């Protein structure tokens, strides 16, 4: 991690439950943490506890970010759907979720959402918009990398 | 009718097996209409269809409904009733749709309307504001002559029909068949439905800076009468029809009132 | 409230990347935020206090327990998470101090300790000695090329050899190299682009 | 009617200041955003040709709906299905006519003025292109109206004999637009020492709706027209300004 | 540390590459001899010129001599109202291709029209009419050629050098996110 977009992605919370019993909690009541207790963990922490354990410590239940509501709302209209309201980050997280789960049915949905928002950051980069409010924070980098390249070509062609 | 209806009804016969759970619930309506007759000698005919298998059967029919619904709902209307006869043959009546919806990009609040959202499936929300009264309405009239035997018939539909428009019949009183007869209007055997117009405006919390609220008025028919109290937070789904003449018929400023022909009026609590 | 101080230092650093990005310079780097550093550095002293605490107790009471090996596997991690938020911040503050010593220091000045980077207070004691040695690393390079003495500036490609240069309100008749200029206010020139690029960067002659 | 399109179709393609030409770069960047309009500065018409502005200044009600179809034949030289009729928004600065002195001479003339907006209205629907069928013959047709002169200037015909007005509008295949119906009061620094401040009522087209909040200082370029509703005299009309192009200030 | 853009060419470094390709001039200073010399490193010939007899120099010298009016830039083969009409009517009847551009397509239409506007045949509404027309036909097929991008391969058969240096940071930042989904799912 030297990139600041990579560090901030780990701080999100995931509703994951336990399997064993631990006599200590750095977080408070009742230092023996009973099993079948559900907590929300940061993704820097619940990413190495899902492997090291044959039974690992953490069950890693699926969130609402990839529930059937969101997976149905992005097959209807990928353009006018909010992505700044879910949390804030989508593409830096849904790559991390695929590697720890190896699901071949999510990678055929994000690869179609990404094409449909790609075709409308090339239209609006031709020099009065609401598309500064409903973009993903991974797309606001390439929007400021594209709109400041068309501007420096249209500047040069006319004096 | 054409083949435009012809292939269109047939493709809605492939919607009975992929999601055959809808074909289960038609029998459950036919269950309560038998067991109520077993105690005497309640349920409507409205089927909640999720707008979720239509992405997984035909994308050229799912996007067909949300663009021009006056050409795909009345085909899917008559396709449902013939399946609502062939499975249930023991007893001797619209069978309307619902569209649960999985709400599309037409999720517009009633401040942003009327421009290009005519003839679509909007999903409007807000706070109900008038709550008018209920009156019946004629649809079918069966006449009867007792000098020559047989019954008769007369269809009669207004401009606020199911979805389309046809030649308007100002049928005041159908009488006087091609004989010497004084025909009789059989009440009881005729059909009557209920009619109720309510007006809904936008929510004051999601309002812009200080202005007047802009309301829109929605017609409910055949099932949703006395569903919501005034002053409730209501989500509604319908078709943004626009009827009336804009002063071009009276040979002489404003014109073309708009309405919504609602289906699902669905109370929310948030 | 266990690694929350990582999420307050990082979002503090994201502001400075977006003052450099669009159009403006990062003249006046904001401040060295130090009170959130001491709050992070207090907790890594406290998380060392437990891993030596369990080291004596695992040889007396626990006796090599696998459930007790989890605390060595959890308290190791929060040392990493606060290490990464403390290196992402002090690399981002480094490259802006790398660019500022690479654009407007050592350019027709040849010894510019003062007169540039006019804060000299928003940097720590350690970041103010890193910079001053780094400018002596540059002048090693410009002595073994002789392409041009101080190869630093002017990454604009050359065109239009003779330009018009209008004096903006700075008297002094200062220049001695390649002739005196006899500089008076508001009087424009016709000179070649080789002798003015050493003065067009000082905020001293306005027109190209 | 004829060939005045080609005298305007060459104006959009060939108008050019020093290096970068404007009306093929303002027409292209207003299609990618799906904005569907154009902004003509009115000084650039008379620098290019005077015979065009001579027709536009005399009889504006019959020529601006000819320029709206001269744009939509050019946007099919750039995009290559649904391209509607474009809208023309124009602005200029000659001399303000104050709100008190609007005689009977300025009927159907381009007039700019100023004032304070009192109130707005709710949006509505006007028809552009509608489809008609007869009740007995069932002979379908299509009437496309594009001109705007509020009640009735183009209506249904009387035969395709059959009865009095056998025609029905079909609501399933049409297109519609918006109207706004403002009101405008004169600025109180042109003081009516013995009078009350008067007011006028405007209309707005599809792309000027919901642009201005009540209580601002605007400058409005429009056609001073007339309409004859009975909603108090003999052969009396009523005045109103068909807005084409509202140049408000910075809203502040 | 360049740190401005650092991964593309800025469009003042594109007029630096196109100024290394030769064209023809009609000179107006002889300096041949009869029976002091330009001794530059990269060209080092054509000291010997005759008044009004064509020779071939590199392009960055022939803009030095136009500013003093001791030369006259000839037209290339494409700045012709008879030649650019075939390269337009190719574009309408083949909606998949790029017709042909001499790879200094846009750049040699800028440095010639601003500086050398006395040597063509009527640039008013004959050459700035076509070159803006041929940039708006061409910028449709680029916009329809991006609905079809994938994560392994692409073909862009004949594009200029300035229609690419505005299009790198859009494609290579999106196609690097379609690679990291297909190979992260495997």
């Amino acid at each position: 991690y030297y990139d600041i977009d990579d560090v901030l992605a780990d701080g999100t919370e995931f509703p994951c439950k336990f399997q064993y019993d631990i006599p200590g909690l750095g977080y408070n009541p009742g230092r023996p943490i009973t099993k079948n207790t559900k907590l929300s963990l940061p993704l820097w922490l619940a990413r190495i506890l899902a492997i090291v354990g044959p039974v690992p410590f953490v069950e890693l239940l699926p969130p609402d970010m990839f529930s059937t509501k969101v997976m149905n709302a992005i097959k209807t209209d990928p353009v006018a759907l909010d992505l700044h309201s879910i949390n804030s980050h989508f593409f830096s997280l849904a790559i991390k979720w695929i590697m720890l789960f190896s699901e071949k049915e999510l990678a055929n949905v994000v690869s179609e959402l990404l094409l449909q928002r790609a075709q409308e950051l090339n239209h609006h980069a031709s020099s009065t918009s609401t598309f500064l409010l409903k973009l993903e924070e991974m797309e606001k980098e390439i929007y400021k990398k594209s709109h400041e390249s068309y501007k420096d070509t249209k500047r040069w062609m006319f004096k | 009718p054409d083949a435009v209806f012809g292939d269109r009804v047939r493709r809605f016969q492939e919607f009975l097996d992929t999601f055959t759970s809808y074909r289960d619930s038609v029998r459950s309506i036919q269950v309560y209409n038998s067991n109520n007759a077993a105690n005497y000698n309640i349920l409507p005919h409205r089927i909640i269809i999720s707008l979720d298998d239509l992405r997984e059967f035909d994308r050229s029919f799912w996007s067909g409904i949300l663009v021009e619904p006056a050409y795909f709902i009345p085909p899917a209307e008559k396709a449902l009733t013939d399946l609502a006869d062939s499975m249930d043959d023991v007893p001797h009546h619209p069978w309307k749709l619902s569209f649960k919806g999985s709400f599309g990009a037409h999720a517009l609040s009633p401040r942003t309307l009327t421009a290009q959202h005519l003839n679509k499936l909007v999903s409007v929300e807000g706070i109900v504001t008038k709550t008018s009264l209920v009156r019946p309405k004629l649809i079918r009239s069966v006449h009867y002559a007792a000098k020559t035997g047989r019954f008769h018939y007369r269809d009669y539909t207004d401009a606020t029909t199911t979805l389309t428009t046809r030649i308007p019949t100002p049928a005041i009183y159908p009488t006087e068949d091609t004989e010497g007869n004084k025909l009789t209007t059989e009440y009881g055997y005729s059909t009557f439905i209920d009619h109720q117009r309510i007006t809904v405006q936008e929510m004051p919390e999601m309002a812009p800076a200080g202005q007047l609220p802009r309301s829109i008025d929605v017609i409910l028919d055949d099932d949703l009468v006395d569903k919501t109290k005034p002053g409730d937070r209501v989500n509604v789904v319908g078709v943004f029809k626009s009827l009336g003449a804009g002063g071009m018929n009276q040979s002489n400023l404003i014109g073309f009132k708009t309405l919504i022909l609602g289906n699902t009026v669905y109370p929310l609590h948030a | 409230m266990y690694g929350d101080l990582g999420n307050k230092l990082v979002l503090e650093a994201k502001r400075t990347k977006q003052l450099y990005a669009r159009s403006n310079q990062d003249v006046n780097l904001p401040m060295y935020h130090e009170d959130i550093i001491r709050n992070i550095l207090k907790e890594v002293s406290n998380l060392r206090k437990n891993t030596e605490y369990l080291k004596e107790q695992q040889q007396l009471g626990m006796l090599d327990d696998k459930v007790a090996k989890c605390q060595y596997f959890v308290t190791l991690l929060c040392m990493e998470r606060n290490k990464r938020c403390l290196l992402a911040y002090q690399r981002l503050r480094t490259d802006i101090l790398d660019s500022m010593a690479w654009n407007n220091n050592g350019l027709d000045l040849m010894s510019s300790i003062t007169f540039s980077q006019q804060d000299t207070n928003n940097l720590s004691h350690q970041e103010q000695e890193y910079l001053k040695e780094y400018c002596d690393l540059i002048t090693d390079l410009k002595s073994g090329d002789l392409v041009d003495i101080d190869l630093s500036g002017s990454l604009v490609p050359p065109s239009d050899v003779f330009i018009d240069v209008r004096v903006l309100k700075d008297a002094g008749e200062i220049q001695t190299e390649y002739g005196v200029f006899n500089l008076i206010k508001d009087s424009q020139f016709f000179v070649r682009q080789s002798d003015v690029e050493r003065l067009i960067q000082q905020g001293y002659l306005q027109k190209i | 009617n004829t060939e005045i399109i080609k005298s305007f179709k060459n104006f959009i393609l060939e108008f050019r200041l020093d290096s970068q030409f404007i009306y093929r770069d303002q027409l292209r960047n207003n299609i990618l955003v799906k904005n569907y309009s154009l902004t003509v500065n009115m000084e650039h018409l008379i620098g290019y040709n005077e015979d065009i502005y001579k027709k536009l200044s005399d009889e504006p009600s019959d020529i601006i709906p000819l320029f709206e179809t001269a744009i939509t034949q050019v946007a099919k030289r750039i995009s290559i299905n649904s391209l509607p009729t474009f809208q023309l928004i124009l602005n200029s600065n000659a001399n303000q006519i104050p709100l008190r002195d609007l005689d009977s001479e300025h009927v159907s003339k381009i007039v700019r003025l100023s004032g304070i907006i009192i109130s707005t209205s709710v949006l509505s629907s006007r028809a552009t292109y509608l489809s008609i069928m007869c009740r007995n013959c069932r002979h379908t047709t299509s009437i496309t109206i594009n001109n705007f002169n509020t009640g009735n200037t183009v209506s249904l015909p009387r035969s395709c004999n059959c009865g009095p007005d056998p025609y029905i509008i079909i609501h399933e295949s049409s297109k519609f637009i918006d109207q706004q119906f403002l009101k405008l009061q004169e600025i109180p620094e042109l003081v009516p020492v013995g009078e009350m401040p008067r007011n006028l009522t405007m209309t707005c087209d599809r792309y000027l709706t919901n642009k201005v909040i009540p209580g601002t200082r605007v400058t409005i370029v429009g056609i001073y027209s007339i309409y004859n509703s009975k909603n108090s005299g003999v052969a009396i009309r009523t005045p109103y300004i068909k807005i084409l192009g509202i140049q408000s200030d910075v809203e502040t | 540390l360049p740190a401005h853009l650092q991964q593309t060419f800025s469009p003042e470094e594109i007029q630096f590459i196109v100024e290394n390709e030769p064209i023809k001039i009609f000179p107006r200073i002889t300096t041949r001899q009869k029976i002091w010399q330009l001794i530059t490193t990269d060209d080092k010939a054509l000291n010997n010129m005759v008044a009004m007899r064509s020779t071939e120099v590199v392009l960055w010298i022939a803009l030095l001599l136009k500013q003093q009016s001791k030369c006259s830039i000839v037209a290339p083969q494409w700045l012709t109202t008879k030649e650019l009409d075939r390269k337009i009517q190719y574009e309408k009847t083949h909606p998949d291709r790029f017709s042909e551009l001499p790879w200094n397509w846009l750049v040699l239409a800028r440095i010639l029209f601003n500086k050398a506007k006395d040597d063509f045949h009527d640039p008013i509404h004959e050459l700035r009419g076509k070159i803006q027309d041929l940039r708006e036909i061409r910028q449709i097929k680029v916009l329809k050629g991006l609905k079809y991008l994938n994560e392994s391969h692409l073909q862009l058969d004949n594009l200029s050098l300035l229609e690419i240096n505005e299009l790198r940071p859009f494609i290579t930042e999106i196609m690097d996110k379609l690679r990291e989904i297909h190979t992260a799912s495997l």
